[PDB]
């Protein structure tokens, strides 16, 4: 079963930001970990599957008749990411290897951009 | 204070033939549950594809994966006679009717070779037929088994039934219920779906099968009703 | 090793007359579960208005309702006799009471025109006096139908029974039993309720009832008992 | 078209013995619901401190509990002779195994003052010699309880079974299955469990027992196998 | 001797079994009223032991019999055409029309507010009175 | 089957100021749209019923026996409104017509006088 | 006579029967062919009332059969070794070797997309045709 | 039965400061039931369990097995305080009397250093 | 020969035996270790094919026995009233009283602690010992 590994750097200053913000204007002070958690329960929503899926019978069973004559090209997924920074790591099979990369990016993307969204 | 009316012909003749089979076949049963949600969806796409030649029903299938079961394993479609078995190649199966004037016995052949259609024609036709009196009697003589139904009052959970005089098996046929079953979701953990079910009960003859080759029957009547494209085969 | 004891006069009594019915009557059974919490709901209800007069209990419930079911579906209440049929317009039941020296057989009469406290009375006058014993005999000669209950046992979840040499019916009970069931939330979904549930079985003779008219029989019981007001009419 | 095979002297052999039993015996039959997580883990725990002596399966269990229950109830543990009932005080089982020439009825003794392995083994040892063709007369000759079991096949819930000639009861195991449950969750309400459980048949003769002493019996066996530590004493 | 007997429970119980039916039948005050009238007479036998009916036709069997048989009777003998005598038809034994009354209610907040009850006035005999009293405003107990 | 409408007018300045308020001291924006499906499912919470109101088995069963002898007069709905401003309109049939006005004018009080109340 | 199947489906259903087993069988699109071919000649009679197709061995009975029959017959007579012949074997009754096409597929926001369809071409005769193209498309009627 | 209660005074000077502050910064303004509320669930998370407690059959099933060899010494509850200030007080029988106080000084000090912990 | 025996889960197994009975019996310690001791004579035959017992009263047929006619027997014969003694009565084959003992306990983070574990001293041999020990420690295996 060969395994191989996917890295993506990051840079964490917006959500110190936002941290030091509301504990000035409120009182509210909250550690990076629940950031971290939130942006890992927002990204595993819409990721790409194995090019290499089998389906099973139900599946086959809907197509040939005709309920979901449209497929997927999507599916959920449980990931937890690896601590670091100046960098995130993941280890998986080369099967995944590749939808384990959308992963990186999407929380690389949310991360930089929308620190504010992960707020109530 | 009571009345009284006196005992009709036609009322011996299937009195003593059922004090007859009682006393000259012992009787074991079986019972097992059946999940039928995959054959409501395939009758309800093969009824909507028609402009009016036909309209289906589950006795159909059931008559089919009964052909099938029979032809996998062949000791249950066999007979006993005076001293020397019958072992049979072709499936015919009985259906019963029920009229006031009392209860007949139509027959369907070939079903093995055969397709939904031309059963279902068979059995209209028979039952209007019997229905209106008017029964040749080589058309209600002899099969290899006999089915029951009684699905459409839901009053019926289970019942038995007792086998016919030269044949080896029988098989009853309840009304669908609604039980639930464990889903895995995809979150990881278990829920609650709502499946229906139905409660097939099989009475057989110890002298032609054994509890082993009733068991490995309705096993083949299961996987063949379950997953119902394999009907096709 | 082993020890010996002679048989008892009246075991032969009830040996011979059990290895006659099974040769005389063919038999066949049907099964349905009835929902039992509105009866239970009613019976709460109706035994803490009193003062001390009267309790009451399932098995005149039961009762009652197998009076109106007969009523409305009479081949049941009939009788087999040597060369006619007997057909009869009064409901008499038979209650089993078991005791150490054996099992009894009370009458109740007049079930029909009746209610529940009387027929509590009966049941409970003579199960005293069969307990003591000192019961005439013509108190239990003859019934229409019978009825065996084991509610007092949880671990009996259903049951057979034999039926008596000149009636054509005897019903069952169990025990009750959880049963998980679909309920349509007001937000517009399904979720799952604990309803409480009996299993009821009836043995049925053949030459006097047929498969259609056990069912219609079942379905007018299990109609009765789930909507209990229907008792009044 | 057909084909003819002629009868096998042992097919005629057994052919009579089954026609006896039923017109000997009247049959009457009582059903239960069992679970068996208890047992499963507490198998699971006594197959995992072994090094290779032994390996246990739920028969075993079945076996012993069998055992008990005839312990407390002894009218079970009877048989009718020609003007005498006999009762005995050991219990010994017939367990039967299927093979391709037909079917065994291998015997165990002394159950009550025994363990697990034991039975094990000599289940194992018979086994293999019945299917090996090499069993002495007499040890298939007489017992007082016979078992049947047909878990191996996933699609029998119930089944029935015929009583061996001289014995007064036959006990019949389905496959497992799984049920929702009600369970009172800490925080004050009702919640969804899955347990697992398996039917339960037992069929009983009417001149040596009676329904109550058939429901008592169940009822220790009930005990016996949803308490496994029980076992012990 | 004069009443009055409050009668909502029975039309809800009237309303609950004739919407359960498909055609087969109708109920009506009048039915449940001769039932009643059985049960207290036989409570206090001073007013046989047989009890008879007359609405002048006549009716057998009360004690034994149900609505349903009732109301066949009353209504066949009625095409055709104790005693009872109604007037509940005209909103302007004897029985009257109904009408609305004001009652005290213990609501929970502690206090006594106003609710609407519907009331019929009905004309050894006391005992009688209560009897078929206890009947009426609570229905169930037409079954014993 | 006749059907009537109802109508309604509407001013959303108050959202509009807690929005950008909101916006200025912690960086949280949302649309108008979170505002108008939360007030939705605030009101659709005590209305009462049509007075051709038909009760089941169940209910009446209970009635006769003495568990529920008080009444109920209140029913939860699932109403969906229609977009406008300087207006807020449903179509519904004549029956429920009255119900879904009191739907109307509780959401018309809410939105204006306690626009603070749809903040966590 | 030509014309042009699409095949998409036929395909799937060979994929749920061929993994619903456990080493017993293997189908593929010449044994559906033989069996629709029995159905369309049933139709149009016309092209005797028994069905014999030459693959030259020949095979019996196809309309009274099922697919585990035909495929083993087929297998078997090989190995000793109407008319049908086959050259799907080689990409580059007579049936040619599949192929993409592009189809017009109606997206639900209301603008056409293309999409991928699967095709072969094989080559009173329009109407047998006609029927033999209906069973493929749509591939549960083979039961009836 | 005999019974005993227990008692604990109590401060609310923070929660009314921090009611205050949220007021002038955001808009929002809840009453201190909520709090009150709130303390109490986070309060009946870990509580001890009493000396005389009793186990049941699966407990020691469990155990005379192998499968939870180490025990539990702690137990979830549900209590509901009774009002008043400068005192929190609760009646309950002896055999937990000691437990329903781990309750009280578990409030006592969250509510005194802990009032911005219940803020979202 | 001198041995220490836990009998920390045997207390447990006892209790749970205990407390699902309604007043029909209840077990001891002595009990238990005689059954133990038929199985440890069993295993080694050297210290006749029939296990009897002296409490001096005398058990038979504990091999083919359980816990409730053992306790039966030894209650009836004490009230009429290989060798065991006990002397567990008084905290101050022979068997002792009861005592406490500190050992070491893998903690799950990775160090050891300290746990409190009830023990008892019980006074070819070798192996008897190990083989009646085995079964006190692991209690389950008393069935077979």
């Amino acid at each position: 079963p060969p395994v191989a590994v996917v890295t993506a750097p990051i840079s964490l200053s917006a959500a110190i930001d936002v941290q030091n913000k509301l504990h000035k204007t409120i009182g509210v002070f909250l550690p990076l970990s629940t950031f971290i958690t939130r942006a890992t329960e927002i990204a595993n929503q819409k990721l790409p599957l194995p090019a290499n899926y089998q389906p099973t019978a139900d599946e086959l069973f809907n197509q040939v008749l005709g309920l979901d004559k449209v497929t997927r090209k999507e599916s959920r997924g449980s990931y937890t990411p690896t601590f670091g920074s100046f960098v995130f790591s993941l280890q998986v099979p080369k099967s995944e290897e590749k939808r384990a990369q959308a992963f990186l990016q999407k929380m690389k993307l949310v991360l930089e951009q929308e620190p504010d969204k992960l707020v109530r | 204070a009571y009345t009284d009316v006196p005992i009709s012909g036609m009322r011996k003749t299937i009195a003593a033939r059922l004090k007859e089979s009682v006393t000259e076949n012992p009787h074991f049963f079986v019972s097992t549950n059946l999940s039928v949600s995959k054959l409501l969806k395939l009758r309800q796409a093969l009824n909507s594809s028609a402009d009016g030649r036909y309209k289906l029903s589950v006795n159909d299938f059931l008559i089919k994966a009964m052909g099938i079961a029979s032809k996998r394993v062949p000791t249950v479609n066999s007979s006993w006679r005076d001293g020397v078995i019958r072992q049979f190649e072709t499936v015919d199966v009985s259906v019963a009717v029920a009229t006031p004037n009392g209860l007949i016995t139509p027959i369907v052949k070939g079903v093995e070779g055969k397709g939904l259609e031309s059963i279902s024609a068979a059995v209209k036709e028979l039952a209007k037929k019997a229905r209106d009196g008017k029964l040749k009697p080589e058309e209600y003589q002899g099969g290899s088994i006999s089915i029951s139904n009684m699905g459409m009052n839901p009053a019926v959970q289970s019942f038995t039934a007792i086998i016919n005089p030269p044949q080896a098996a029988i098989l009853a046929v309840g009304a669908p219920q609604k039980v639930a079953v464990p889903v895995e979701n995809e979150d990881g953990t278990t829920g609650v779906s709502w499946d229906e079910q139905i409660i097939v009960t099989a009475s057989f003859d110890h002298k032609v099968v054994d509890g082993a080759v009733g068991a490995e029957w309705i096993r083949e009547l299961k996987k063949v009703i379950e997953n119902p494209l394999e009907l096709l085969l």
